[PDB]
């Protein structure tokens, strides 16, 4: 009864939390590095373009 | 055949063991025929003769 607002409503940065299992979805915090090792079949030489 | 209005553009070049340089030469000729290509500079070698 005197439980107050859950973390679903009070957590900053718009985190959406689901359970079974417990997880925090779409917490807009910081940035992220992504590395792509692209194969060589996808590329076309400048002269062919 | 004789030629005129020759221009040379290198859209992509990489100094490597393989043919890493490609050059597109726009020209105007006079008639159809076989022409020899030769580099007057020793630092460049063309695969096609």
């Amino acid at each position: 009864k005197e439980r107050g607002a859950s973390l679903q409503h009070t957590a900053p940065f718009g985190c959406q939390i689901a359970t079974n299992p417990v997880r925090a979805v779409n917490c807009a915090v910081g940035n992220i590095p992504i590395s792509i090792d692209i194969p060589d079949a996808a590329f076309t030489r400048v002269v062919d373009a | 055949p004789s030629v005129t209005d020759m221009s040379c553009e290198v859209p992509a070049c990489t100094h490597s063991s393989d043919f890493g340089g490609v050059a597109i030469i726009k020209y105007t000729a006079s008639k159809k025929g076989k022409c020899a290509v030769h580099s007057m500079t020793n630092a460049v070698t063309i695969r096609e003769a």
